[PDB]
C-alpha cells in the first residue's frame, strides 16, 4: 500500500502514515523494488535486521 | 608514483540503480547474495 500504490500526494500536501505492529522483512521488495536513491542517516543499513 | 603489489582485476555487468550497492557497506541484493567488499578495502571502483 506504501510502495505499489496508485497515486501519490503533492510535495505541497506531502502525506504522512503511521506503521505499528508488522515485521519489517524488506527482502519481499527484491524482487520488483528497483531504487535509485536510498540513504539512511543515524543507523547503518547492515542493521537494520 | 607508485609501485602495487597484489593487482587483481574483478569484472561483471549489472543494472544502472545497483552501482550504488558496489561498496563496503550496502545491504541489498547484489551485496548480500551476489558480490561483496571487505570493510577494510583498497583499491578502486570503476563503472560505465
Ligand atoms: C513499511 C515501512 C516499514 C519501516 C520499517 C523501518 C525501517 C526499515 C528500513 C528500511 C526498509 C527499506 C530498505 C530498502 C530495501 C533495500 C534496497 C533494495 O530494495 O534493494
Amino acid at each position: 500500500e506504501v510502495f505499489n500504490a496508485t497515486r501519490f500526494a503533492s510535495v505541497y500536501a506531502w502525506n504522512r502514515k503511521r506503521i505499528s505492529n508488522c515485521v519489517a522483512d524488506y527482502s519481499v521488495l527484491y524482487n520488483s523494488a528497483s531504487f535509485s536513491t536510498f540513504k539512511c542517516y543515524g543507523v547503518s543499513p547492515t542493521k537494520l535486521n | 608514483d607508485l609501485c602495487f603489489t597484489n593487482v587483481y582485476a574483478d569484472s561483471f555487468v549489472i543494472r544502472g540503480d545497483e552501482v550504488r550497492q558496489i561498496a563496503p557497506g550496502q545491504t541489498g541484493k547484489i551485496a548480500d547474495y551476489n558480490y561483496k567488499l571487505p570493510d577494510d578495502f583498497t583499491g578502486c571502483v570503476i563503472a560505465w
